């Protein structure tokens, strides 16, 4: 399934994944598309923050789904 | 009046691309990524939203938030100010094709690095990865083992097989005959070790045939992990490596951000790449290729607060609970940067923050941004807002 | 009953404490701890005493301790429950780390506070935007209800 990932710039960027797929990887995909190290991102999805080892399926994450790279943290 | 009367060296130094660069950095923060202050606030609205109170004045409510978020302060992502310093110094389509290029894997010595760097202004780009070895165990029965819904990077102990289940839910078999496992399988009976960790110091194999069997399957998983691949990328900055006349004078500049640590602003706000700088090329150098072969966690922890902490917090940034027990890998590319376009890259979002956002200090322009930003993301929450 | 790390843990808090940490088992439960952290001088929870409980989770030592702060506290790094915000940056949690580890790191995060998202947290606003003010508040804080506590 398709799904979005957009960051505080308005970017949009597309992965192809799968409900089965974990967090982590998805961190991955978005490292090969923006060079961006696992470790130096943070996903939300629907003001929920995503957790390294569940799935995207744990989060209801489906088709056309955004989910949002947060790219600043403190704490 | 000396204006007119008065030439200056029309040749471009790396020099200046990095003092320009750094000026920039450092006076304008995220302004110098060339966004609209409107999108900034728009898009934070769709993160904040959440956080506005729901009753009252909302009015004020929405002021409270708008007060407090930190949408105009600089990535600390440093992944995300590596892109930025390529998107400068190559501009977009330099920067595309530079992400393309290949990694490659530092040497014990550093040398194919030092081998790597010809006498032109270069900018050399490092990805660190983290070995992201498996930790804990689980005896399993194969009838209940299922890898597309077990946990991942693990181990699974199977009456006749050992298994590692890697990140992307792959089964690898680790060697290990039946006899050996059928062994280790029936010698771990205590109900709080049927799910535990591979690498207890406390566990005496003299102790009992358990504690002899989890021993021995945690010096099995040591050496086959050893020949898997587990690197996940941790860390991410950029080198300017300007050029010199003479070998014996030439300089590199380290540039980076750090996950909720600190930003390129306020790394070069603590002149931490000039502090860097005077190591030299092949002292740096060193130094990041002792961090890839060192296996001792004190060494790797020194060097790394040495070379990525914060400015003055060398010595605290890598104890306690930051302390360096993973092993690391440290991979490079390089590809030379023209002094001409990076320069002129650089006066074309000077005249973008000039003429957006016009100011008589640097302070009044990243103000007026802020202010900018604020009431973008004001207008955004009090619509999305009357949806009670 | 329980696993030797966790007893050897135990019995080194006890025999060799913490500078400034008193930390015991509870007497009905080995895997929760009753904890004690002084105030750090020149911090402005200096002369406080500071509760907190720590409980090893079913998973420990491959998940890390669970620790609330059951005293009141001004830190931006402190919500109104009593977590905290810790936790090893660019990596994770591992077997390499201990009970000691987490306490030392508490009582370190008490003397350097990090900065914090403003939002939902209004102490990390105001250590941000009044740092003089916002360590005047910790202080009243400290001598109303982490003194005379114990």
């Amino acid at each position: 399934m398709q799904i979005f990932v957009k960051t505080l710039t308005g970017k949009t960027i597309t992965l192809e994944v799968e409900p089965s797929d974990t967090i982590e990887n998805v961190k991955a995909k978005i490292q090969d598309k923006e060079g961006i190290p696992p470790d130096q991102q943070r996903l939300i999805f629907a003001g929920k923050q995503l957790e390294d080892g569940r799935t995207l399926s744990d989060y209801n994450i489906q088709k056309e789904s955004t989910l949002h790279l947060v790219l600043r943290l403190r704490g | 009046p000396l204006g007119s009367m008065t030439t200056s060296k029309l040749e471009k130094t790396g020099l200046h691309v990095h003092e320009k660069i750094k000026h920039m950095v450092k006076n304008y923060g995220t302004m110098i990524t060339g966004i609209p202050a409107e999108i900034l606030g728009q898009n934070e609205a769709e993160i904040s939203v959440g956080y506005v109170k729901k009753m009252g004045n909302m009015k004020e409510n929405i002021a409270e938030v708008v007060r407090k978020s930190e949408m105009t302060q600089p990535t600390n992502s440093a992944g995300k100010a590596s892109n930025e310093v390529c998107d400068l110094l190559l501009g977009t389509e330099g920067a595309s094709e530079f992400e393309k290029s290949s990694y490659q894997v530092l040497s014990g010595d550093g040398s194919n690095l030092k081998g790597s760097l010809p006498n032109k202004n270069l900018l050399v780009r490092v990805e660190m990865d983290r070995f992201n070895a498996p930790q804990k165990y689980q005896k399993i029965k194969r009838e209940e083992f299922n890898p597309e819904t077990a946990e991942k990077n693990k181990i699974y102990l199977l009456e006749d097989q050992l298994v590692y289940l890697d990140i992307f839910g792959k089964v690898i078999d680790l060697g290990q005959t039946s006899d050996t496992c059928h062994r280790l399988f029936n010698a771990i009976t205590t109900p709080f070790y049927q799910n535990y960790i591979l690498y207890d110091e406390y566990i005496d194999p003299e102790e009992s045939a358990e504690e002899a069997a989890m021993f021995e399957m945690g010096e099995i998983v040591k050496a086959k992990m050893k020949n898997i691949d587990c690197w996940t990328a941790t860390h991410s900055f950029t080198i300017f490596v300007p050029e010199s006349d003479s070998e014996d004078t030439r300089t590199l500049y380290p540039y980076q951000a750090y996950w909720t640590s600190h930003t390129l602003q306020q790394w070069f706000s603590g002149d931490k790449d000039e502090k860097l700088s005077r190591l030299g090329i092949d002292g740096y150098i060193e130094k990041l290729a002792l961090l890839g072969t060192t296996t001792d966690s004190k060494i790797r922890s020194s060097i790394y607060g040495e070379l990525f902490s914060p400015p003055g917090k060398e010595h605290v940034f890598c104890t306690g609970m930051n302390e360096k027990f993973s092993p690391l890998r440290v991979k490079f590319k390089v590809t030379e940067v023209n002094p001409e376009i990076a320069l002129q890259n650089l006066e074309e979002v000077q005249e973008f923050i000039d003429t957006n956002y016009p100011g008589e200090n640097a302070k009044d322009q990243c103000e007026l941004y802020k202010i900018k930003a604020q009431e973008a993301m004001t207008k955004q929450l009090e619509m999305r807002l009357l949806i009670e | 009953g329980l696993p030797r790390r966790i007893i050897k843990e135990t019995q080194r808090l006890l025999a060799e404490p913490v500078p400034g940490i008193k930390a015991e088992p509870d007497e009905s439960n080995a895997r929760y701890f009753h904890v004690v952290i002084a105030g750090p001088q020149d911090s402005p929870f200096e002369g406080g005493t500071f509760k907190l409980e720590l409980f090893l989770p079913e998973e420990y030592p491959m998940a890390a301790p669970k620790v609330r702060f059951m005293t009141k506290i001004y830190h931006p790094n402190v919500d109104k429950l009593g977590r905290i915000c810790l936790d090893i940056l660019k990596d994770k949690w591992s077997p390499a780390l201990q009970i000691r580890t987490v306490l030392l790191s508490i009582q370190a995060l008490l003397s350097a506070p990090n900065p914090d998202d403003p939002l939902a947290n209004d102490v990390a606003e105001q250590w941000k935007t009044n740092e003089a003010q916002a360590i005047e508040t910790a202080r009243a804080w400290t001598r109303l209800y982490a003194m005379n506590n114990i």
